[PDB]
């Protein structure tokens, strides 16, 4: 129901997101409008949401000018995916999966001393996977809930205890979550996470007051393999049917490369979930 | 001056940097606490990841900024 791409040296890191990418219709809707690297990019997505295509172009301009890295070995999706969304800016206007944190620091030790206040900008949510139910709903509870800091106190004239908390203050109509599949092992080495991570369909963003704003998901890259070597694949809806052009469908495809196949939303749901995408409803 | 890096656990770390501090300097300083080699180390401020032989200056990087760290998982 969707083309393929070849993969010619290693480059499923790049097929499976943009797989993943031409299945968020609002990130191609901004593309477009911001388009009125984005147009080699454009095209790619436009084609893969309605063969074998190769999108091979797109990352022959990227090793031209943004990222240098040689034809043919693997990579990761993720640090593609800051590749591509940081070309596009070279904030809320370049920025359609950028979230945005208000955060307060307080001090423990000193009472009198006044919270000062920050923001972060991110255009994906990179959470821990904690040592092992594991829900995607728990990782991003912890990602956002308060944590410890030391740094120096004005008031105290030392180092001091801090609590951080943050507020999202910037919700975008793309959202893409990392799951971090490489930890670090008590010998000193990397550690591949292969723990399922249980994720749903629908994903709330709190907001101050309750608030809140609910997302759909759309694709799911996955790793396979370990980080001596791997595959990527990816799991993503199809397009709509042109009679309900701006629905969504609930027809799954995975795609490996230049194999599409129908899945079932169960073996979506089953796999061990890398980047999650994510479109505002 | 200090600024602080989230690292792979989401437990975040202070380090204390010069704005001239090259990112290989910064990810040295992120070895010695955590024990990741810096060519396995991602650092990203902003959105954007940090290239070797650029300082925290060129990236707009100040005090009390903050960086999120993660690792390479290649396909």
């Amino acid at each position: 129901l969707v083309p393929g791409l070849v993969n010619l040296g290693n480059t499923c890191f790049m097929n499976s997101l943009l797989q993943g990418l031409s299945a968020c219709p609002a990130f191609i809707r901004w593309l477009e409008e911001f388009t009125s690297l984005s147009l080699t990019l454009l095209h790619l997505l436009k084609a893969l949401s309605c063969e074998v295509l190769d999108a091979s172009c797109l990352l022959d301009v990227l090793r031209m000018y943004r990222w240098q890295i040689s034809s043919f070995e693997e990579q990761d999706a993720h640090e593609l995916f800051h590749v591509i969304t940081s070309s596009l800016e070279d904030w809320k206007s370049q920025h359609p999966f950028g979230v945005e944190f208000e955060t307060t620091m307080k001090c423990t030790e000193s009472e009198e001393e006044e919270v000062t206040k920050g923001k972060e900008n991110q255009d994906s949510l990179s959470l821990s996977i904690p040592a092992a139910p594991l829900t995607l709903d728990h990782c991003l509870h912890h990602f956002i809930s308060q944590e410890e800091i030391t740094k120096q106190s004005p008031t105290l004239q030392r180092n001091a205890l801090y609590i951080k908390s943050s507020k999202i203050s910037r919700l975008p109509q793309c959202l893409c979550i990392h799951l971090q599949r490489l930890s670090w092992s008590s010998h000193g080495t990397p550690l591949k996470r292969h723990e399922h991570v249980q994720f749903n369909e629908d994903l709330r963003l709190p907001l101050a007051g309750g608030r809140g704003q609910a997302y759909r998901l759309m694709a799911v890259v996955v790793h396979h393999g370990d980080m001596h070597s791997g595959h990527f694949v990816t799991y993503r809806r199809s397009p709509p049917s042109a009679r309900n052009p701006l629905s969504t469908s609930n027809q799954w495809l995975w795609v490996s490369d230049d194999t599409v196949r129908k899945a079932s939303l169960q073996e979506v749901l089953s796999s061990s979930a890398y980047l999650l995408f994510y479109e505002r409803v | 001056m200090q600024i602080f890096v989230k690292t792979l656990t989401g437990k975040t770390i202070t380090l204390e940097v010069e704005p001239s501090d090259t990112i290989e300097n910064v990810k040295a300083k992120i070895q010695d606490k955590e024990g990741i080699p810096p060519d396995q180390q991602r650092l990203i401020f902003a959105g954007k990841q940090l290239e070797d032989g650029r300082t925290l200056s060129d990236y707009n990087i100040q005090k009390e900024s903050t960086l999120h760290l993660v690792l390479r998982l290649r396909g």
